[PDB]
């Protein structure tokens, strides 16, 4: 019979095939195509979506700051930004054998870490970040802003 | 000179490239006899190489740091520093032949359009009419300009099919 | 004219059986039953694969969807000049006559039929989608 | 007697038609009160391979 | 002979003869004027 | 440098395709010819064949010449 | 070489603009489909009638334009990576002399800079560059998988699915576990989207892995 | 009931009237062009003989004349190869040094700088190194001069003219009736006895009288100019008696059942010739004699006009068991009235035999100095394999055509074909499951190996050092073949081939043939081949069984064999026709055969081909197939990245053309993606915009430009994909094997 | 109608299928689940014990294999529970196993029998 | 401080990779197949 | 279900009804054409959307149109 998903389309909900799941997943953001959609409700849904996207962006930025302050080598990279490679985050993979552990162990770390290529080290160092405490405070502030 | 390039007649890399090509050809030629077909063919290729390099340096081409010639596409620079033969004169030559072919095809289409079965004249080419139009297309720019001035070159808006918008 | 009544004790064409037969839908949702009158025994092609032999007189068959029944109907009408008819049977035993709807085939005009889903205009006279926007659900400009 | 003369050439004004702004030869004009009595035959076929169609009185202009 | 000339006047035969003539002219031009890069 | 430039260029390409896609969505869902009668927006659809034809000519010329010069070299 | 690659960039931009502009202007209708505005932005086709109407919607125009966008960005990123690699290596003459012919681009840039990437893991061991080699092959696999949804179409898959449905329904000890949704083949629009997604993901991952591995190993 | 020569006199008049009327064969194209689509149709229905008319006699006559025209084309091709070998080759010089001079038979004109392709192939010649193996074949037949090849070229041209005249005569002067074509018993008797048996006997006679003494003298160190002419050997018994004492007895030991006296030119030497590297011609002559006797015996099996013999209908009807119902009833009528069914059977067996030919030719080289020419070996194996695969796909296509057009349910009530159609769902479901199982157990091993190698765990891989999967069955069969000449083959001296085991044979410092050892990598690649073959079979068999109807479309037979779809309904019915199944089978055949040729090239260059040094044999790649072929990264790095260095740096040498094609082939293939990933609706609207541009300047053609059809777009895409990929691999293989081989 | 074959109509295989715990039609679903779980755990402990990453190190290969087998059994139990939850929501003799409560009891019995089967297979090698 | 313990990856990685996806997958699968009243 | 509509340009040629493979269209009396017949779609619940009727329509533009709507068991043509 008619399923609960999707809730925005009774026609798609009455579909008894696997096409219902795929179409419900691909038409969730098509607010104009839902059931019983007006202009005011449409704009309100977009407003909420905008806020959710902003929260996701800020939380992602806070996560990057937190991982650089925790597993990164920002305190040592600022002293020698020419001969020291930046570290993105640590690696915890039970599938890695001994050669993988010593192969990824680089950048002056104590375990397997990923060398970052995003360039956040240079940007944060240029704007004023010097210690890991600054990155931690920034991550906490951005997480609260996202919340 | 232009854009920091030097003429090919005074470029060291150009001469080194010519010596490299002649060296590899001569090296390949040393493995054969003197009165054999491959030796004569290699000597002919070497003579062609010498003539090509001499002609390129004689033409006044501008070479780069790699020893290869460069073309000047700016009309002002080409007509001011003697480089109109690279990209200017061949441009007008292609324009003449392109408009020549286009006008011949257009004349053939308009001529066979008023006949009973134009599709037959399109799949089976009318060689006499096509040959006559091919020989008459030498005055294509004059005929095209005269057609444009008379207003008969283009079709009106009301006689062309369009989408329902 | 009268609506025909399905006779379950109707002989079926001699077929050895195949794997393109009915499925669980015939017992859970619905299925179709095609019946026809044959003047003589003749080997015909099954829409689900294989060659069967239609018997002389009444002949009944079961199919999974309506397209199979109409395909067999078209084959019998165009190759042997017969008059077949089919129904939709539900698991509770309900039989619903489907084709021909009025006893007359739909290719020819018959009195009593009422035209439905007909627009008294042309395609170029349809309205723009902006006029049918913000409706109860996704509505096409031709639905009105 | 109403409509274009049989055998004449008319232009199609229907925007959704394949032969919009194209010339076609008149075949026959129906004498009843049908919506599209003019029959126009064209030398060039459409995408469906059809060369004849039925148009209304105001859908065709003499040209 | 009229049918033979009509067959020779078809699009593929005319295209073959024309492209052969054009290719031959270009090849002979490059043969008698080796390596032309400028005018 | 390499990763940042490539990342931003690919993101920009996807965003541009999205801009044109939403423009098409605007024409199908929100365009009103009666309200936009004679303005620049209606005139875009008025001579769309000319625009597509000239874009086709530019693309054809660029493709033929760039490919020809590359194969010649 | 810069002049020629710039012309290639202009070609990619103009063709992508042509596809997108044509799809946006022909979205409301054309001679083939005078009522395309009444079918919405995305729909499969208008059927095989009128000679065929495959990829007639504006969504399909965007779909074909994504490939040109990826190709254009691929050319601009290839040019950027090669010019900067030759600059950082101290030999800009290599780029200046090999950027005029495609063989130089294929050998001196794509073949010369992938020697360290594909050597991340081999029978002699592995190093920190093995993750990029795995990502390289990962992107190649995703791209090739997208080619399946891009070439093969629905009908064959639906018939195959019907055979699998019969097989599951006629198998003992397994027909007791029945599906809640009837298994059907992916729709035409869904197929185009899935193939495009795999194509783009494989493309992006393959180039990102090659770029990072070559630049990190070289410097 | 009587087998005779039925014929009709002057059915069609020889005239050029129809040459000026394109599309006269079909009623739909006879009207003329109106759109560009018509032009494409003119070429798509040209050879579709069962679509022009429904008369079987007309179709059969057209088929006969088409066969004659095809043989005329083949004779022109053979005459061209012989003429090129006689006037633009270095065969005479290659005969004096077949181990140092590279074969070449094509010269280029000194225009636009292409003279660089005229590389120094050796023997005072400049040309293009050929890989067709014609030099070795001419050496095997005893050809020692350009005059013989020139005469063969003239004879080939004469034969081509005779084939064309035969086609014209059988179509316009004496066309056989339908009853003459349906004499399958007489046809099989003649093709078995006459064609195959007499051809093998004639070739055996030529090998015994020309190939054997000339090649024996060539292997004895005699100069090619001092060797007696073939007619000299065929005219006197003294020279033949000196080279072979059995010839001094004449044909007397043959009629006295004393064939053992001929034990000098009819033996079971086995192995390979240590001087030339190829098979012993005495063994090939004995082989042809036995083959001729066997085929001549088989040619007297079916009854023609006398009581003795068989009736194939009787044998087919006599074969019927309890699990098959009626049996083969009606199969004789099916094969005697449908050309597509016969084409399917013939194409399948022909393609299979072509692949078998490729395998038997690399394993047992029959021509002298053939194994030492690695380029010829690799090119010949790859070429024959591709021809076999294409013919197999065509077989499936014609099987589907027969199922759609010539199938009639009134004559297939309870036979094998009807039961197959009845349980086609079970067939397809089980084949689909085995394809999935093979795909998992074949590709997952490589993915698992790549993961374990990348994760730094080589001990968890599937290799010889780690978990090993040894092909014990193949190794045991190899051992049995190696030990066969001592227990099961007492009259055989050596084994059939050296790949089973034993001592290797090397000629001119290059390994002609050495034993082949199979390990874990061989096991994995063999399972990959089996999986790809199964998937191709699945696509073709699904398109054949479900050609008439299916659970999605019950009236597919009404839509024909080649149609694009049935609309977007039922969720979408794109590519439901049997033609689309052939279209997908082409891609899968390309993938399968590409992996096959890659495996062949890597295995041969890694464990078989290579130079011979002092106390040791060094291969081309160093034997890295048993260690690097178990991972995809190994195939991409060691076999694709490392071996492609020759084709990318070939610029400036005689192989530069290959590099150019290597780039060009990458273009065409990618060009295919334009026709495979798009649809004709977009192209039709774009064409409309271009048509508007033409109409503005009054340059619009009368023939309305229409986009390619859906089926045409798919055909164009698959054609370009196949051409691009095949040409890419061709350039890579040829450039690599010519540079390092 | 349908197609009959000796493979799907032999009396010996039909009696074998009827003797299986799934086709009892009259016993409690908990017993069926326990039997199925035991039979599955006994065979599931094999592949992890003889082919897992720690198969070469002694005294722990059986431990890791049994733990992985128990984890797979737990995953299968969660799958069975959610399958019975999403399959039965409303509505010979009707088998009580094909019901929400019946499938829940069957899933719990499957988990219990699976853990018992893994434990029994581990002690069988000690 | 905000620094996590040394054992934090050994517990959060298996959680985010096996606990959270299994619970989320089961919850979503149950939600999709919910029949309307 | 799919939406099948008939426009006033229908000439009553009855080709669309014969091409329909699931008996969706029919002919009803009318007064707008010479044939005095018009196509009708009273059983759209069984239409799958094959668009065979659109292919068989000879009017320019078409008189019968099919719009893909909500998919169901009958609309998807499933035998299971």
């Amino acid at each position: 019979a008619t399923k609960l998903f999707p809730k925005f389309s009774q026609g798609l909900a009455q579909d008894p095939t696997t096409r219902r799941i795929w179409y419900g997943l691909a038409m969730a953001h098509d607010f104009e195509s839902h059931d019983g959609m007006t202009e005011e409700n449409l704009y309100q849904k977009i407003f909420a979506s905008h806020f959710g996207q902003l929260s996701i962006i800020f939380l992602w930025t806070s996560g990057n700051l937190f991982h650089v302050a925790w597993q990164g080598n920002f305190e040592q990279w600022v002293t020698d930004p020419v001969h020291i490679r930046p570290i993105a985050h640590a690696i915890w993979d039970p599938h890695f054998g001994q050669p993988a552990v010593e192969a990824f162990t680089r950048g002056g770390a104590s375990g397997p870490v990923n060398i970052s290529t995003s360039g956040v080290y240079q940007w944060w160092y240029t704007i004023g970040m010097r210690t890991n405490q600054d990155l931690y405070v920034g991550s906490v502030f951005l997480a609260l802003v996202s919340a | 000179d232009i854009a920091g390039l030097t003429p090919c007649s005074e470029s060291k890399a150009y001469a080194k490239l010519e010596k490299k090509e002649l060296k590899t050809l001569e090296k390949r030629l040393k493995q054969y006899e003197a009165d054999s077909a491959p030796a004569v063919a290699l000597k002919a290729t070497m003579e062609r190489t010498k003539a090509r390099f001499a002609n390129y340096a004689k033409a006044g081409l501008l070479c780069g740091n790699d020893g290869l010639p460069h073309l000047i596409a700016d009309p002002g620079l080409a007509l001011k520093y003697g480089h109109a033969g690279e990209v200017f004169i061949p441009t007008f030559g292609f324009l003449y032949v392109a408009g020549y072919i286009g006008y011949v095809g257009r004349q053939y289409l308009i001529a066979v359009k008023g006949e009973a079965k134009p599709t037959d004249k399109e799949i089976i080419i009318d060689v006499p009419l096509a040959t006559k139009l091919a020989w008459q297309g030498a005055g294509w720019p004059l005929a095209a300009v005269q057609e444009l001035q008379r207003g008969t070159l283009l079709e009106k808006e009301e006689n062309i099919t369009v989408s329902p918008r | 004219w009268t609506v025909p009544t399905l006779n379950p004790d109707t002989p079926s064409p001699i077929f050895g059986g195949s794997t393109g037969g009915l499925l669980r839908k015939a017992q859970t949702e619905e299925f179709y039953v095609i019946t026809w009158e044959a003047k003589k025994e003749q080997i015909f092609e099954m829409p689900t694969g294989g060659a069967a032999i239609m018997r002389q007189g009444p002949n009944l068959l079961k199919f999974g969807k309506k397209e199979q029944c109409l395909a067999l109907t078209t084959q019998l009408r165009n190759k042997f000049k017969l008059t077949p008819c089919f129904y939709r049977v539900f698991p509770d035993g309900k039989v619903q006559y489907l084709h021909p709807a009025d006893g007359v085939y739909p290719e020819k005009v018959n009195a009593g039929r009422v035209g439905a889903n007909q627009n008294m205009r042309r395609i170029g006279q349809n309205v723009n989608p902006i006029k049918v926007k913000f409706s109860g659900r996704m509505m096409s400009p031709a639905e009105i | 007697e109403v409509g274009p003369k049989r055998g004449s050439l008319v232009k199609i004004l229907r925007p959704e038609s394949y032969w919009f702004n194209q010339v076609g030869k008149v075949v026959s004009v129906d004498q009843s009160g049908v919506r599209y009595p003019v029959v126009v035959r064209f030398e060039n076929q459409n995408y469906a391979g059809v060369t004849t169609n039925n148009y209304a009185l105001d859908e065709v202009v003499a040209a | 002979m009229k049918d033979f000339t009509t067959y020779l006047s078809t699009a593929p035969v005319i295209a073959t003869i024309w492209f052969t003539f054009t290719a031959g002219l270009l090849i002979e031009i490059n043969r008698y004027f080796p390596d032309p890069l400028v005018f | 440098q390499a990763a940042l430039y490539t990342h931003h260029q690919y993101i920009a390409g996807f965003i541009m395709c999205g801009a044109f896609a939403h423009g098409a969505i605007f024409f199908i869902r929100d365009y009103d010819p009666e309200q936009n009668k004679g303005n620049v927006l209606a005139r875009m659809l008025d001579h769309k064949e000319a625009l597509i034809s000239h874009l086709s000519w530019v693309s054809l010329f660029l493709g033929f010449h760039t490919l020809g010069l590359y194969v010649h070299n | 070489g810069d002049f020629l690659v710039h012309h290639a960039i202009a070609l990619g931009l103009h063709t992508t603009t042509l596809i997108l502009v044509k799809g946006a202007l022909d979205a409301r209708g054309s001679k083939l489909m005078p009522d395309k505005k009444d079918f919405g932005y995305s729909f499969p086709c208008d059927g095989p009638g009128r000679g065929g109407t495959c990829d007639i919607s504006a969504y399909d125009a965007f779909y074909l334009a994504v490939f040109w966008m990826l190709n254009t960005i691929g050319w601009v990123t290839f040019y950027w990576h090669w010019k900067h690699l030759t600059l950082w290596q101290g030999n800009v003459a290599q780029f200046d002399e090999s950027s005029t012919y495609l063989m130089g681009w294929l050998r001196d840039y794509l073949w010369l800079n992938s020697s360290q990437l594909i050597n991340g893991y081999n029978p002699f061991g592995m190093n920190s560059l093995s993750v990029w080699a795995w990502t390289f092959l990962f992107g190649h696999l995703i791209y090739a998988t997208g080619f399946m949804f891009l070439i093969s179409w629905r009908g064959y898959w639906q018939e195959l699915i019907e055979t699998l449905v019969w097989a599951h329904e006629k198998t003992p000890l397994a027909n007791l576990v029945y599906w809640k949704d009837k298994p059907v083949a992916l729709s035409i629009v869904q197929a185009r989207l899935v193939g495009l997604a795999h194509f783009s993901v494989g493309y992006i991952f393959t180039y990102a892995a090659f770029l990072i591995a070559s630049t990190s190993g070289r410097f | 009931k009587k087998v005779k020569i039925a014929v009709d006199r002057n059915p069609v008049e020889t005239s050029f009237e129809k040459w000026a009327k394109p599309g006269h064969f079909s009623r739909t194209l006879s009207k003329g062009p109106n759109t560009t689509t018509w032009i494409w149709n003119l070429h798509a229905d040209a050879h579709d003989f069962d679509s022009h008319t429904s008369d079987l006699e007309e179709i059969s006559r057209k088929v006969f004349s088409a066969h004659f025209g095809q043989l005329g084309i083949i004779f022109i091709w053979l005459s061209g190869m012989y003429f090129h070998g006689a006037r633009f080759s270095n065969y005479e010089a290659w005969l004096s040094d077949p181990t140092h001079i590279k074969p070449s038979a094509q010269v280029v004109w000194p225009i636009v700088g292409q003279e660089i392709l005229n590389g120094d192939v050796g023997g005072g010649f400049q040309g293009i190194q050929i890989t067709s193996g014609f030099f070795q074949l001419w050496r095997a037949s005893g050809i020692t001069s350009e005059l013989q090849l020139y005469t063969t070229a003239i004879g080939g041209l004469v034969m081509a003219a005779a084939m064309f005249f035969a086609g014209w005569f059988h179509y316009h002067k004496a066309a056989p009736k339908l009853e003459w074509f349906q004499n399958v018993e007489s046809m099989l008797n003649h093709h078995l006895g006459g064609l195959l048996g007499l051809g093998s006997l004639a070739w055996a006679g030529h090998q015994i009288h020309v190939s054997l003494p000339v090649n024996k003298l060539l292997d004895a160190g005699v100069d090619p100019k001092e060797i007696p002419l073939p007619h000299d050997l065929l005219l006197n018994r003294a020279i033949m008696a000196d080279l072979y004492p059995s010839f001094a007895k004449g044909i007397a030991p043959f009629f006295t059942l004393n064939w053992s006296e001929y034990s000098d030119f009819l033996t079971f030497k086995g192995g390979l010739n240590p001087v030339t590297g190829g098979l012993w011609l005495s063994d090939t002559a004995h082989h042809h004699v036995a083959i001729a006797v066997l085929f001549l015996v088989a040619g007297h099996m079916y009854r023609t006009n006398w009581g003795i013999g068989h009736s194939m209908k009787e044998i087919l009807e006599a074969h019927r068991g309890p699990f098959t119902g009626e049996g083969h009833v009606g199969l004789y009528e099916i094969l005697t009235t449908s050309w597509h069914a016969q084409l399917a059977i013939n194409l399948a067996l022909f393609g299979s035999l072509s692949i078998i030919v490729a395998h038997h030719m690399y394993a047992m080289p029959p021509y002298p100095y053939l194994a030492t020419d690695y380029g010829t070996q690799l090119s010949l194996f790859t070429h024959h394999t591709w021809i076999g695969g294409f013919c197999i796909v065509g077989a499936g296509a014609h099987a589907a055509i027969f199922m759609v057009r010539d199938y009639d349910p009134t004559n297939n009530y309870n036979n094998l074909l009807d039961r197959v159609i009845r349980h086609r769902d079970a067939i397809i479901s089980h084949l689909n499951w085995v394809c999935i199982f093979l795909g998992f157990h074949s590709f997952g091993l490589y993915i698992h190996n790549d993961t374990m190698s990348a994760l730094g765990r080589p001990q968890d891989m599937f290799s010889d050092t780690a978990i090993q999967l040894q092909p014990v069955f193949a190794q045991w069969i190899q051992n049995t073949h190696f030990l066969a000449p001592q227990l099961t083959a007492p009259n055989a001296l050596a084994a059939t081939s050296l790949t089973w085991g034993g001592d290797l044979v090397a000629v001119g410092g290059k390994v002609a043939m050495m034993p082949i050892s199979l390990g874990t990598s061989d096991f994995m690649v063999h399972h990959i081949h089996a999986f790809t073959i199964h998937v191709t079979v699945l696509i073709l068999l699904k398109g054949v069984l479900f050609a008439r109807s299916s659970r999605l479309i019950p009236d597919k037979a009404n839509l024909g064999f080649r149609f694009p779809c049935d609309g977007p309904g039922r969720g979408g019915t794109c590519q439901v026709s049997a033609w689309d199944h052939v279209f997908l089978g082409l891609f899968w055949m390309y993938n399968s055969l590409s992996i096959v040729i890659f495996h062949f090239s890597w295995k041969m260059q890694s464990d078989v081909w290579g130079t011979v040094t002092a106390s040791g044999v060094s291969h081309i790649t160093g034997g890295n197939f048993a260690q690097s072929a178990n991972t995809i990264n190994g195939w991409l790095r060691d076999f694709l990245w490392a071996q492609s260095s020759q084709v990318i740096q070939s610029y400036g040498s005689a192989l530069s053309a290959y590099g150019l094609i290597f780039l060009g082939a990458h273009f065409v293939w990618a060009f295919s993606l334009m026709f495979l990933f798009s649809g004709r609706g977009y192209w039709q609207e774009l064409i409309e915009s271009i048509v508007w541009a033409h109409n503005k300047l009054k340059v619009a053609p009368a023939i309305q430009p229409r986009a390619l059809s859906i089926t045409q777009g798919r055909a164009v895409g698959v054609a370009h994909y196949l051409l691009g990929g095949i040409a890419t691999t061709w350039s890579f293989f040829l450039a690599r094997i010519i540079s390092v081989g | 109608g349908m197609l009959e074959t000796p493979v799907t109509s032999a009396p010996i295989v039909a009696t074998y299928l009827s003797n299986l715990p799934a086709y009892r039609t009259g016993v409690a679903p908990v017993l069926r689940g326990v039997e199925i779980g035991l039979a599955h755990g006994f065979l599931l402990a094999g592949p992890f014990i003889k082919l897992g990453p720690l198969r070469n190190v002694p005294e722990t290969a059986e431990i890791a294999g049994s733990l992985s087998a128990a984890g797979l059994v737990l995953i299968l139990a969660l799958c069975l529970s959610i399958y019975g939850s999403a399959q039965f929501q409303s509505t010979v003799a009707r088998d009580p196993l094909f019901s929400a409560d019946g499938w829940s009891e069957f899933a719990a019995g499957f988990l219990v029998g699976g853990e018992a089967g893994v434990a029994w297979a581990y002690v069988c090698t000690q | 401080p905000f620094v996590p313990p040394s054992w934090a990856p050994s517990v959060f990685v298996p959680l985010t990779g096996l606990v959270l996806p299994a619970i989320a997958m089961a919850t979503l699968f149950v939600y999709i197949e919910k029949e309307a009243p | 279900a799919h939406i099948v509509k008939i426009y006033d340009t229908c000439i009553g040629c009855t080709q669309c009804v014969r091409a329909c493979p699931l008996d969706v269209l029919e002919m009803v009396p009318w007064d707008g054409c010479k044939a005095s017949q018009m196509a009708s779609a009273p059983r759209t619940e069984d239409c799958v959307g094959c668009k065979r009727c659109e292919t068989a329509c000879p009017t320019d533009f078409l008189s019968v149109r099919v719009y893909l709507g909500s998919e169901s068991t009958r609309s998807m043509g499933l035998s299971y």
